[PDB]
């Protein structure tokens, strides 16, 4: 699915923080995204994260 | 900005922050640079969503009113149209942002001079980053604005398989890549300032650094070239 593709930050040097599903740790996780080229793994909302996987 | 000092305050004064809405206060996300008495020029990968922005010129201390600052908010976004977001090193990664009112110019807030369409500079060019970026890597963003010293790569060496190899364009400027001084997250959107005839002339937007990470030797810091887009910058704001 989304859930099991990997935390991607990108290239750019935005700040946008948001939360990834983590696969070694098993619970939604802040992380700072740069703003271009995200993933699935990637919701603006801790609340999107664990409704869309948890 | 890593490896970088605090700036004089107020010393780079067409330095904007770039904040959006959270519950009824304001988060940076962005630089940016005063252009217009009402307009900001950013990255588009800054501003290419639906959030609320506002702009803070005169700013230094992000966690403190020091008196120079003026909050305005952002009344237009105008995104490059050719901006793709799930291509950065394809270029066009520029913004434009009509504010919701025009700030008063002084001696804290003042337009930042652009270069004439189609400057290019030569390799080893002096040019300065600035920003409230991470200056470390799982750092939070820099609490005053910092400053680097990083200077230009040209495209032919830029473009070099031990650099960017093709993911560099024409139309962008590479600066840095010695592996101590880059720009990082939060830098986005901001200046690179360069001295060329005798003022500090705003050459590049800052865009994007390797997935590396910021700070990484031979992958300089990317920025969008400023004066490839003169002529976009004028009739937009002409027009809008």
């Amino acid at each position: 699915s989304i859930c099991s593709e990997p935390k991607k930050v990108g290239r750019c040097l935005g700040y946008f923080p948001r939360f990834y599903f983590d696969s070694e740790t098993g619970k939604c996780t802040p992380f700072i995204y740069g703003g271009c080229g995200g993933n699935g793994n990637n919701f603006e909302t801790l609340h999107q994260c664990r409704a869309i996987c948890r | 900005v890593v490896g970088g000092t605090e700036a004089q305050r107020n010393s780079w004064p067409s330095q904007i922050s770039l904040q959006y809405r959270s519950g009824s206060s304001w988060a940076h996300t962005c630089g940016g640079t005063l252009i217009r008495q009402n307009w900001v020029m950013t990255a588009a990968h800054c501003v290419d969503r639906e959030l609320t922005f506002r702009v803070v010129v005169g700013e230094h201390n992000l966690n403190q009113n020091d008196g120079t600052e003026q909050y305005v908010g952002v009344q237009k976004i105008v995104v490059h149209p050719y901006w793709n977001t799930d291509d950065v090193a394809a270029g066009y990664d520029i913004a434009l942002l009509r504010l919701a009112q025009s700030v008063t110019l002084n001696s804290y807030v003042q337009l930042g001079v652009l270069p004439r369409a189609g400057t290019i500079l030569a390799n080893n060019s002096p040019c300065y980053i600035t920003g409230w970026g991470l200056t470390r890597t799982n750092g939070q963003l820099a609490q005053t604005l910092q400053q680097a010293y990083l200077p230009t790569v040209d495209y032919a060496i830029c473009s070099s398989s031990s650099y960017w190899g093709s993911t560099v364009k024409n139309s962008m400027v590479c600066a840095g890549g010695d592996g101590v001084r880059s720009g990082c997250q939060g830098d986005s959107g901001g200046p690179l300032h360069c001295l060329v005839n005798g003022q500090y002339a705003v050459h590049g937007v800052t865009s994007f650094v390797s997935r590396l990470g910021c700070n990484v030797t031979r992958k300089p810091t990317v920025f969008t070239r400023v004066s490839a887009y003169i002529s976009w910058i004028n009739n937009v704001i002409a027009s809008n």
